[PDB]
RNA sequence: AGCGAAUGAUUAGGGACUCGGGGGCGCCUUCAUCCAUUCUCUGUAAGAAGCCCUUGUUACU
RNA sequence: GUCCUAAGGGGGGCUCAUGGAGAACAGAAAUCUCCAGUAGAACAAAAGGGUAAAAGUCCCCUUGAUUUUGAUUUUUGU
RNA sequence: ACGUACGACCAUACCCAGUGGAAAGCACGGCAUCCCGUCCGCUCUGCCCUAGUUAAGCCACUGAGGGCCCGGUUAGUAGUUGGGUCGGGACCAGCGAAUCCCGGGUGUUGUACGU
C-alpha cells in the first residue's frame, strides 16, 4: 500500500538535463572534449562529431560556444550517391569515404587544401599526418578530435572509419591502431591487408560471394539492389576508388535528393496546413463550463 | 582603517613560471628594439 | 572446527559480541594454520568488515590483513591491496602449501653481496661466494644490509 | 489493436534450478541444464547467510540458464507437455509475463542417468511485443507504452490460442 | 544551484588578467576551492593558468589590510558586472563625446543623481477625484 | 536528557516470592538473637474508618 | 558534541531441557537455564596611471 | 602482550536501498523474471555537505602512493 | 513551420492517462560471413534500406490530473532605523517582506543539412 509517486516525490524530484532524459549527450565526456585550457584563451577546439543512423551517417565540424555549439563543416553519408557510392551508405566503406569527404570540404574552407593533402593512396597503414613543407616554413596540421557519441568504441567500429577517412583526408586527429578492424590485441600488430579490404569495402563482396555460394534464397533477400542496380563483389573496389577520386577533385558536389522539392514559405504553409492549434481561453472555458455542467448533473 | 598603496607596476613572482620565462625574453627583446 | 565456530558464532541471529569472539579466534587459528580454510569462507569472513560493529569490523580486518601477508590467492581483488597485487602480478608470492619447507639452495643476500663486491672490485679497477670466498662477519653485515635496503626497495 | 506489430511473442525463456547446496549435485545440475539448453549454464551463489538454509555468502547454490529463439519456444513445449497443458490462474504475472515448475527432468524426454539423479526446474518464460528495443537500447532509452505493454489476460488468451491450454 | 550535472558553459568563458571577478564556490566539485572566508568576494585576476585562475583580494587584519592571492577553479568563479556600468559608459561616453565635438553642441558628460521634478499640469476629466475619510465606510460596515 | 528507562519499572518481584520472604523475614523477627548480614542491601522496603462512615451516612 | 528498533521491555500458558545446578530413589525430578512467543519507531566599481587605433618582441600559444 | 587505525590512477560496462506481481521442494527468509524506484543504497560523520551512462559496483591494464624548484592559503620555520 | 545532428538555459521541459501525425527524416525492423561481445546476436558490434508498421519511441493536442513556473493581492501589513521632558503602545522622519488566497499558463532558442 506504499505510494512512492506523491506529491512530496514530485515536488523533491530534480529532473536531469534534457539531452540526457533523451539519452542523447554524455556531458561527462562532453566537458572533457569542449574543455580548453584558458593560458590558450579563444583558441576554438574541433570535434569530429560522429553518428550513425540507421540509414545514414552523420559527420560534423563542431566548435563550441558560450550560447550555442557552431557546425564548421557537415558530410552526410547520402551524399556520396553523386560521387557514385549509391549502395549500403552505412557500411565501413561508406564511413569512410563520408570522413574523406568532411576532411576535404574542411580543408577547402580552411584554405589549406593544397598545403595539407593526405595519402592520395589508401593502404591502410597508421599514419598520421604532420606538418608540411611550407616555402614559409613548417605548418603544423589542422587538428580535429573524434566524438562517438554513445557508441561503444570496440575494434571494428566504423566511428574509426571516419576517423580514418579525415586522417587519410589531411586532418590530423590523434589516435591509435588498435581499434582498427585488422588489429590482434595477442599480437598487438595491426593487418594492414584486412585494414585495406575493409577501405575497399571487401567484406561485403565476400559475404555476397560466400552467400551466392551457399545461401540463393539469403543473398537474394539482403543484396536486392545490388542484384538490381547490377554491381559485383569484384566492381566494389574500383566504386570506392573512383568515388575517393571524385571526392579529392570536387568536394563540394550537390545531390538532388529525389524527394518532393518546394520551397521554405511552401513548406511552412504545408507545416502550418497540417498543424493542430492549441485552444483559446475563450474555448479551454467553455469546456471547463461543460464539465462544470456535466459534474452538476451527475 | 586606509586602503594600502600600490605599485603601478607589481612584482611577477607568483605569476606562471613559463608565462614569466616568456615575458622576461619578450621585455629583453623590446628592449633592443628601443635601443635600436 | 573452523566451519563450526563460523557456524555458531559468526551468524545473522548471532550477537556482535558472539560475531567478535568467533572472527578472532578463526583469526588466531588461521594465523596458526592458514590452510584451514575455503576460498569462498575466507571471502564471506573478509566480508564482515563492513558491519558496522567495531569489533567485527577490526576482526575481520585482522584476518583480512593476515592473509595478505600469508595467501593473497584467496582474497579477493578488491581486497588483495597494494603490495599482495604487485607481487601477484610480478610472480614473486608462491601459493603455500601443506609440508613446504624452505630450500634455499644459496644464502639470502648473497646474490646483493656478490654485486655488492662485484661494485666494489669495479671502483678499484677504475681508481660463487659462497663457494670460495670465506665469510666475513664484515661482509655478513653488509650483505644483512643490502638485504634489508633490498627489502625497503620491494616494499617501496 | 490488429496491427501486426502488437502480436505477442517470447522474449526469452529462463531455466532455473536452485540446489541449495554446493559441489556435485550442483555441478551436475549444471550438466543437465548444459545439455537440456545446448549453452553453458550460469552458477548463482548465496547474497546473505541463511543458518536454517544450511548456506553461506559467496556458497554457490543455484544455476540457471536463459535461452531465446525457437529453442525457447521448444523447451517452453516440452514443459507444458509435461504439465499437462494446464496451468493454474496465479501463474500468469501481471506484467504480462508466466511460468510453472516440475519435479522430475527426465519428463521433458532426456534420459535418466544413474549418475546424475534427478532434479527439478522451474521454467519462467518472459513474453514481450516488438519495439522492446525502445527500452533496451543505450541511445535514447525510453518507455513502453501503456498501450503496448501486455496484460495478464492477453498473456492468458495468447496461451489458450496458441498452446490450447487450459487456465483454470 | 540545483544537484546533479554542472552546466557547461562555465567551461567556456575565457579569463584574462586584470578581469574582475567574483569567488561563487561550487559545492559538488572539491578540487580547487578557497577558504570558508574569501568566498563570495571579488577581486582582480592576476594569474591564468590551464584550469583556474589567481585571484588578487584584500583581507582585513586588525587595523589594517593585506593583500591576499590565492588559485581558485574556473569553477568556482564568474564574470562580475562591477565595472559593466563603467565599461557601458565609458564607451557610450566616448562615442557620445566624438558625435558631440563633430556636431558643435556640447551634452552632459557626467551622469546626474535625482533631480527634483518639473512642474506639470494633470486634468481632473474623467479622474475625479474620489473623498477618502481616515477610516473606510465599507470597513467601518 | 530523554530516556526510555525513565518509563520502565525499577524493581519487580512474584507473588511467591514475595510471600516467602515476609514469612522468612517475619520468623527472623520473631528471634531477637538473629540479627541480617548486609541489610542495606536488602529488600526492607517490603517488609516495612466508623466516624467517616457514620458521617456520610448521617451529615 | 551527544541520543538512536544499532533502543527499552515482556516471557503466565509452550517446548528444548539434564548434568545447567541441585534433590530424592542408572532412574525420575525441583528450581533454574535458555529458546520459541510477543510489546515498543559584508565584497567590488564609478577613468588622464583611463579608452581607442597603429606598430613591434617572444623560447608562450 | 596479540588485533584495527583503511588501496590509489586511467578507461569501459551497469544501476542501488526498497515495494508490487510471479516460479517444484521454497515457506517470513535460498535462486530466477518483469514493472515501479531522485538516491531514501554505497563512498571509513550512524540522522553534515556532494555524487547516477558516477565520486557507487564489476571488468582490463597499472602503481601520479615517483623525483626537482619556487608561489599561495590556513598565519621565522614547519 | 516540420524533421535530423550537436547544443545553450535545465520540469512552463517532469510523472500519469487518452487522441492524431501530409512530405521527408526518425524509430521499430531483417540477416549473424567478416570486426566484436555475451549463459543467451537480450545489450554491443558487423551486414541490409529490400518488405512490413506508425503498434511503441518521437512530435502535437487534450486533463476542473499530481507537480513546476509566472503575475496580482496579502500590504505600505509584519518587521526594522533614528526623535520627543510622548503615554502608562501611539505619533514624527523614513525603509520595507513572505505566506494564506485570486488567478493564469504547461517551453524559448543558436549553428548546419534537409522536408
Amino acid at each position: 500500500h506504499k505510494l512512492v509517486k506523491n506529491s512530496a516525490y514530485y515536488s523533491r524530484f530534480q529532473t536531469k538535463f534534457k539531452r540526457r532524459r533523451q539519452g542523447k549527450t554524455d556531458y561527462y565526456a562532453r566537458k572533457r572534449l569542449i574543455t580548453q585550457a584558458k593560458n590558450k584563451y579563444n583558441a576554438p577546439k574541433y570535434r569530429l562529431v560522429v553518428r550513425f543512423t540507421n540509414r545514414d551517417i552523420i559527420t560534423q565540424m563542431v566548435t563550441s560556444e558560450i550560447n550555442g555549439d557552431k557546425i564548421f563543416a557537415a558530410a552526410y553519408s547520402h551524399e556520396l550517391r553523386a560521387y557514385g557510392i549509391n549502395h549500403g551508405l552505412t557500411n565501413w566503406a561508406a564511413a569512410y569515404a563520408t570522413g574523406l569527404l568532411l576532411a576535404r570540404r574542411v580543408l577547402a574552407k580552411l584554405g589549406l587544401d593544397k598545403t595539407f593533402t593526405g595519402v592520395e593512396e589508401p593502404n591502410g597503414e597508421y599514419t598520421l599526418t604532420e606538418a608540411a613543407e611550407t616555402e614559409d616554413g613548417e605548418r603544423r596540421p589542422f587538428k580535429a578530435i573524434l566524438d562517438v557519441g554513445l557508441a561503444r568504441t570496440s575494434t571494428g567500429a566504423r566511428v574509426f572509419g571516419v576517423m580514418k577517412g579525415a586522417s587519410d583526408g589531411g586532418i590530423f586527429i590523434p589516435h591509435s591502431e588498435n581499434r582498427f578492424p585488422g588489429y590482434d590485441i595477442e599480437t598487438e600488430e595491426l593487418d594492414t591487408e584486412v585494414l585495406k579490404k575493409y577501405i575497399y569495402g571487401g567484406h561485403v563482396a565476400e559475404y555476397m560471394e560466400t552467400l551466392a555460394d551457399d545461401d540463393e534464397e539469403r543473398y537474394k533477400s539482403q543484396f536486392v539492389k545490388y542484384i538490381e542496380d547490377d554491381v559485383e563483389a569484384d566492381s566494389l573496389e574500383e566504386l570506392y576508388a573512383e568515388a575517393h577520386k571524385q571526392i579529392r577533385a570536387d568536394p563540394f558536389r550537390k545531390y538532388v535528393s529525389d524527394a518532393p522539392k518546394k520551397s521554405k514559405e511552401e513548406w511552412k504553409a504545408e507545416s502550418l496546413k497540417y498543424k493542430k492549434a492549441k485552444l483559446s481561453r475563450e474555448e479551454r472555458k467553455a469546456r471547463v463550463e461543460a464539465k462544470i455542467k456535466q459534474l452538476l448533473a451527475e | 582603517i586606509k586602503k594600502p598603496k600600490t605599485q603601478r607596476y607589481p612584482s611577477l613572482k607568483g605569476t606562471d613560471p613559463k608565462f614569466r620565462r616568456n615575458h622576461r625574453h619578450a621585455l629583453h627583446g623590446t628592449a633592443k628594439a628601443l635601443k635600436e | 572446527l573452523v566451519v563450526k565456530i563460523a557456524n555458531e558464532f559468526v551468524s545473522e541471529a548471532s550477537a556482535a559480541e558472539v560475531a567478535a569472539a568467533g572472527l578472532n579466534a578463526i583469526r588466531e587459528v588461521a594465523m596458526r594454520q592458514p590452510l584451514c580454510m575455503s576460498e569462498t569462507l575466507l571471502q564471506d569472513l573478509v566480508l564482515y568488515q563492513k558491519s558496522k560493529d567495531k569489533g567485527v569490523m577490526m576482526a575481520a580486518k585482522g584476518l583480512q590483513s593476515l592473509y595478505r601477508e600469508v595467501y593473497p590467492e584467496m582474497l579477493q581483488k578488491k581486497f588483495r591491496g597494494k603490495e599482495a597485487t604487485m607481487g601477484l602480478r610480478a610472480g614473486e608470492i608462491k601459493p603455500l602449501k601443506f609440508g613446504e619447507e624452505e630450500a634455499a639452495e644459496d644464502i639470502e643476500g648473497i646474490e646483493l653481496l656478490e654485486k655488492y663486491k662485484e661494485e666494489q672490485k669495479k671502483k678499484k679497477v677504475e681508481q660463487k661466494l659462497a663457494t670460495t670466498t670465506i665469510l666475513t662477519p664484515a661482509d655478513l653485515a653488509k650483505l644483512k644490509e643490502l638485504r634489508q635496503q633490498a627489502k625497503l626497495d620491494k616494499m617501496l | 489493436a490488429q496491427n501486426p506489430m502488437r502480436e505477442l511473442r517470447i522474449q526469452k525463456l529462463v531455466l532455473n534450478i536452485s540446489v541449495g547446496e554446493s559441489g556435485d549435485r550442483l555441478t551436475r545440475a549444471a550438466k543437465v541444464l548444459e545439455q537440456l539448453s545446448g549453452q553453458t549454464p550460469v552458477y548463482s551463489k548465496a547474497r546473505y547467510t541463511v543458518r536454517q538454509f544450511g548456506i553461506r555468502r559467496n556458497e554457490k547454490i543455484a544455476v540457471h540458464v536463459t535461452v531465446r529463439g525457437p529453442k525457447a519456444e521448444e523447451i517452453l513445449e516440452r514443459g507444458l507437455k509435461v504439465k499437462e497443458y494446464e496451468l493454474r490462474r496465479r501463474n500468469f504475472s501481471e506484467t504480462g509475463n508466466f511460468g510453472f515448475g516440475i519435479s522430475e527432468h527426465i519428463d521433458l524426454g532426456i534420459k535418466y542417468d544413474p549418475s546424475i539423479g534427478i532434479y527439478g526446474m522451474d521454467f519462467y518464460c518472459c513474453m514481450t511485443r516488438p519495439g522492446e528495443r525502445v527500452a533496451k537500447r543505450r541511445r535514447c532509452k525510453s518507455r513502453i507504452g501503456a498501450s503496448h505493454r501486455i496484460t495478464r489476460e492477453e498473456t492468458i488468451r495468447w496461451f489458450k490460442q496458441r498452446f490450447d491450454g487450459i487456465v483454470r | 544551484r540545483k544537484h546533479g550535472q554542472i552546466p557547461l558553459s562555465t567551461y567556456l568563458r575565457t579569463y584574462r588578467v586584470g578581469d574582475i571577478v567574483d569567488i561563487k564556490v561550487n559545492g559538488a566539485v572539491q578540487k580547487g576551492m578557497p577558504h570558508k572566508f574569501y568566498h563570495g568576494k571579488t577581486g582582480v585576476v592576476y594569474n591564468v593558468t590551464k584550469s583556474a585562475v589567481g585571484v588578487i583580494v584584500y583581507k582585513r587584519v586588525k587595523h589594517r589590510y593585506i593583500e591576499k592571492r590565492i588559485n581558485v577553479r574556473i569553477e568556482h568563479v564568474k564574470p562580475s558586472r562591477s565595472r559593466e556600468d563603467f565599461l557601458r559608459r565609458v564607451k557610450e561616453n566616448a562615442e557620445l563625446k566624438k558625435k558631440a565635438k563633430a556636431e558643435g553642441v556640447p551634452v552632459q558628460l557626467k551622469r546626474q543623481p535625482a533631480m527634483p521634478r518639473e512642474a506639470h499640469t494633470v486634468s481632473i476629466a474623467d479622474n475625479k477625484p474620489v473623498t477618502l475619510a481616515p477610516v473606510a465606510y465599507e470597513t467601518t460596515i | 536528557e530523554p530516556n526510555r528507562k525513565w518509563f520502565t519499572n525499577t524493581r519487580v518481584i512474584s507473588q511467591d516470592t514475595l510471600q516467602s520472604f515476609r514469612e522468612a523475614m517475619a520468623e527472623k523477627q520473631k528471634d531477637p538473637y538473629t540479627v541480617l548480614l548486609k541489610s542495606n542491601k536488602l529488600p526492607m522496603s517490603l517488609i516495612r474508618h466508623q466516624a467517616k462512615m457514620t458521617i456520610e451516612r448521617e451529615p
